């Protein structure tokens, strides 16, 4: 689950 | 010369981060997907909202048009796109068939056909009258940044954090080309230029390079700006002077001039990070969109 709600608004770690 | 990019309206109503804004082919309307679930609807002109279309059960990281601007396609963490009617705002189809988020989506130029990247690190090809998935292309070993067709949809460009790009046969699914530039960082997007020959890619090193394809060689490159976690969508601007035009991760519009690779404007008013820049068909016009702490999308007007 991503938290942001989607994806592309995630930070690449 | 320069271009004078100025703010002309910022939209309003999305209730999470919006991640991609896209003008309609025809040039009247602009949609945006966002981590909220939604695609919105919104004039061109105006920046007057039109409508709501919803269906997805996560959020969307993509959107795109038809060359009819009759059907919209979404990309979503649902595992699913979904392929829309505008006019009634309907679901047509759901594609269904990817194991993990679907992170990227476009139409071929006939609009016969969608093509799809996901973090399950395939890229799919789809047929969009009988919906029903035509190709699954084991296309990279880690997840899938950007999916493009070319001009006469003959070509496929995807681009993945493995650090490759890589260039398909539309009908064979056969791996043409694999562009790379010895070091390998992540590529956060890709997209054919209009005349199909060249692509422009970004990487997670701050950094964008315009390769010409046919020669497999990069010819120029674009930096000044922030880019090290997101992945940004990039534009070629050509209804006036011939700008490279993306987001930035310090919250600002870059745009460079193409032949000289000189930063020539940097649009400043969103509050996080622009994660998507879109330019209009035939005006110019720039559409921009930021992350959760803003959830604004702006529109941009200049005189070249």
């Amino acid at each position: 689950i991503n938290p942001t709600g989607c994806a592309r608004s995630e930070p690449k770690i | 010369v320069k271009p004078n990019y100025a703010l002309k309206f910022t939209l309003a109503g999305h209730t999470k981060a919006v991640s991609s804004v896209k003008f309609s082919p025809n040039g009247e309307w602009l949609a945006s997907s966002s981590a909220d679930k939604l695609i919105k609807i919104w004039g061109a002109y105006d920046g007057k909202f039109e409508k709501t279309i919803s269906g997805h059960k996560l959020g969307i990281s993509d959107v795109a048009w038809s060359s009819d601007s009759n059907l919209l396609v979404s990309a979503s963490d649902d595992k699913t796109l979904k392929i829309w009617d505008v006019s009634s705002g309907k679901c047509l189809k759901t594609l269904k068939g990817h194991s993990n988020y679907v992170f990227c989506c476009n139409f071929n130029p006939q609009s016969n056909l969608i093509v799809s990247g996901s973090f399950d690190e395939s890229v799919r090809i789809w047929d969009v009258k009988t919906g029903k998935c035509l190709k699954t292309l084991p296309a990279h070993s880690d997840p899938v940044s950007a999916v493009h067709f070319n001009r006469d949809g003959s070509l496929i460009v995807s681009s993945s954090y493995d650090g490759l790009c890589r260039i398909w046969d539309t009908a064979s699914g056969q791996c043409l080309k694999t562009l790379i530039d010895d070091d390998n960082p992540p590529v956060s997007f890709v997209k054919f230029s209009p005349n199909g020959k060249y692509i422009l890619a970004a990487t997670l090193d701050n950094t964008l390079k315009l390769w010409d394809y046919s020669k497999g060689k990069c010819l120029k490159t674009y930096t000044g700006h922030k880019n090290e976690k997101y992945c940004i969508f990039a534009n070629f601007s050509v209804t006036g002077g011939k700008w490279i035009v993306s987001g930035s991760e310090d919250n600002l519009v870059y745009i460079w001039n193409l032949q000289t690779k000189e930063i020539v404007q940097k649009l400043q008013g969103h509050t996080d990070v622009v994660i998507s820049t879109a330019c209009h068909p035939t005006e110019n016009i720039i559409a921009s969109a930021a992350l959760e702490n803003d959830k604004t999308i702006k529109l941009w007007k200049s005189d070249c």
